[PDB]
């Protein structure tokens, strides 16, 4: 019997689809993380961070989840919290989408909106205040540094890719937000299955902090339009040691690529999906990668 | 993420 | 190698999840058709109607798809048309959601918007005009009567349910829009696998045309708020002969139920999903269905 | 459907 006890267990087993108007003779294949509870990759880390907090006793009946997240992590935690019966508080700037506020409210989140001028720093600050006010009551899962993030990718996302490609996958391209996807995937394929694939991080040209760091240059973040990626810092969940290459993509190209995925491939992916594909396409059209099977994470849906 | 310290 | 040639092939294999705050001791299980390309069940009939038109030669390179659809069918056809390289025209009232118009435009649809006062009749009329103007150029797939609709349900949706439940499924509850889901599912389980399950159609109390017909009463449609169901007529793709029971649900309850799915179960389902669950819950709390495994189609996502 | 001859 293939029935899930709750919606948290239903994560993953996302499909690989071949692109027809990207790459060279279908050397580019996409993994559609849009096909998940809460419509993004974050469903996996949402599920596993909660599961892990349960196993280690940091999360019990009565204790509340608190997390600062402007994005899909909040949505993921909301779904899992509802599916597993936890109260949850999320903090972010008043400067959010009314659709996200409403959907988050719909999901049963105690929403706490911080000054828009103060940005995500204000939201971390506030989340920290809330936990500090009653440490026995509130648990911060800390998506950027919690090992349960890349662990789920090593246990599910990566093995799915290995399985689906009969281990013929040669290159994995993934935008970096928390870094968990690239970390966990790379660890699975390289460490557990033992194939020396090329792991390609993607980040905005507008905020190329990984590229700058690896070049030994001054780190100079900037604002960009590609949601999900470009934190403006190297997260603790980004394992530099497994990264073979870093490609930068600009906002406009990422957006054009997302639109092309929709109109040409019939795939409903978000801007960060566009970024990932733009980067993969670049490498796919180098002779050196002409006979390599390239797997691209599409993190979310449109 | 959704926003680490960037975006829009 | 588990890679899809295009996004059309990636339909289905949707999950079963047990409800914890509906039914009696988890006798109610939901099939989440939200976990599909284009975020609804219609992905299946979109794929198969196109595939069938290809096999039978009605759809070839150069010919255009035309269809009147105010809902998820349009979205499904848009995705498949993009995935398989067909032009597509969709007709509906100017009185649509700007998000749907924009997403449909994003998907490469030639959008033709008819008078809002004239409603869906105006949209069928216009679609018919367009096909009539160049019969060699345009193909109408006719979702309400095309056998390729229930056929895909008999080939995929139903077998998935049989497989997932080890054939222990006793009752299937599904809202009726085109009727294809209930038709195809029922045919699979009853005819192909040979189990005498109870097939329960759901329709709005506001427009209970199936109930009225089966009672030998005058058919009296009405407007309602549960999108996807309540056509105001019996579709040709609704096989009355396999329907064991018809439950009516009101708009408000369907909406309250959809909200409860989100807030209590952590499941993002649309209003028609709420309708289906409200109906299933009613039967699940009759002693006669206490020891029956009840499978509910959640047609779409929120 | 999305609307057969009803809805909203």
């Amino acid at each position: 019997m293939a029935i899930y006890a709750d919606n948290s267990y239903s994560i993953g087993n996302t499909p690989l689809v071949r692109l027809k108007h990207f790459g060279h003779n279908g050397n580019v294949v996409v993994k559609i993380e849009g096909r998940n509870p809460s419509y993004s990759v974050k469903c996996r880390i949402g599920a596993n961070m909660v599961w892990q907090a349960e196993k280690d006793g940091t999360l019990t009946k009565g204790k509340e989840i608190v997390e600062p997240t402007s994005g899909n992590t909040g949505i993921a935690l909301a779904y899992v919290a509802a599916a597993r019966g936890y109260k949850i508080t999320l903090t972010m700037p008043e400067t959010m989408s009314i659709e996200r506020k409403r959907l988050l409210c719909g999901l049963g989140v105690n929403l706490v909106l911080t000054e828009g001028a103060k940005g995500m720093k204000g939201a971390i600050a506030k989340a920290e205040e809330i936990v500090a006010s009653d440490p026995s009551r509130y648990v911060m899962l800390k998506q950027f540094e919690n090992p349960a993030n890349p662990q789920i990718h090593r246990e599910t996302t990566g093995p799915e890719i290995w399985k689906d490609t009969d281990g013929k996958v040669d290159v994995v391209v993934a935008g970096v937000g928390t870094g968990g996807s690239i970390t966990g995937i790379s660890r699975a394929i390289k460490l557990d299955f033992g194939k020396q694939i090329t792991s390609v991080a993607v980040e905005p040209v507008e905020s190329p902090v990984i590229s700058q760091t690896l070049a030994g240059e001054e780190v100079k973040p900037g604002p960009h339009k590609i949601q999900g990626i470009g934190a403006g810092f190297i997260p603790k969940n980004l394992d530099l040691s497994i990264i073979d290459r870093v490609e930068t993509v600009d906002s406009d190209t990422a957006l054009a690529t997302a639109r092309r995925l929709m109109a040409e491939e019939g795939i409903l992916a978000g801007i960060s999906s566009g970024a990932a594909v733009a980067a993969a396409d670049r490498l796919a059209k180098l002779p050196e990668f002409a006979d390599k099977l390239i797997v691209v994470i599409l993190p979310s849906s449109s | 993420i959704g926003d680490g310290y960037e975006f829009t």
